[PDB]
């Protein structure tokens, strides 16, 4: 047969607000010295 | 079956109503007999309203084979109590009768069972309208969004 098979969705909205909430803060890297280190000792590793 | 040509479901309709049997001492006419046997050819082409009625398997007897009595009726084993029964009371008036309560029963009861099984097959739903889309459903895949296939 075919009959009718709709597709109604309720869900695709919540997916698209936790990626836009997701997206709005994004997150990287961020190397600091350890302790007893140099203080700048993670310039050069933080710029490449 | 026993029973097997026009002339045999006349001979049992007259056998219901008493008229005339293998037992009894008197019997009707063949003039009469071939008035039944034409009630019966009238009372079936009634019912069978030319493919839009009752189907029955009845078979019509043709001018050219001279004798519509002996020609096999056609009719399955379970429609021969039915269709004798309605001939009965069909014929009863010409003989100043009235089919009895019993008969006039069985005749109704057998008129019911012989269309229940085309009732139950004429009973189909149409095919979706015009206007009706198949869904995302069935849309996805093949992108057909307004055929409903009739296949099945």
């Amino acid at each position: 047969t075919l009959q009718y098979r709709g597709q109604f969705d309720v869900v695709r909205p919540v997916v698209r607000k936790l990626v836009s909430e997701m997206r709005q803060n994004p997150i990287d890297v961020l190397y600091r010295p350890k302790d007893g280190a140099r203080p700048d000792a993670a310039d050069v590793l933080m710029g490449m | 079956m026993q029973i097997k040509t026009k002339g045999d479901l006349v001979r049992a309709a007259l056998r219901k109503l008493g008229v005339a049997s293998d037992a009894t001492l008197t019997d009707v006419e063949p003039q009469s007999m071939q008035d039944a046997v034409d009630d019966l050819e009238a009372m079936m082409a009634e019912w069978y309203q030319d493919g839009k009625g009752i189907i029955t398997g009845y078979v019509f007897s043709d001018d050219e084979n001279p004798p519509a009595e002996g020609d096999d009726h056609g009719l399955r084993s379970s429609a021969v109590s039915a269709v004798f029964h309605n001939l009965a009371c069909r014929i009863a008036p010409d003989y100043a009768l009235e089919a009895t309560a019993k008969i006039i029963a069985t005749a109704k009861y057998g008129k019911e069972l012989l269309y229940k099984q085309t009732a139950i097959s004429r009973a189909k739903r149409a095919p979706y309208p015009s206007r009706m889309p198949t869904g995302s459903g069935n849309s996805f895949a093949n992108l057909n969004e307004w055929h409903y296939f009739p296949g099945e």
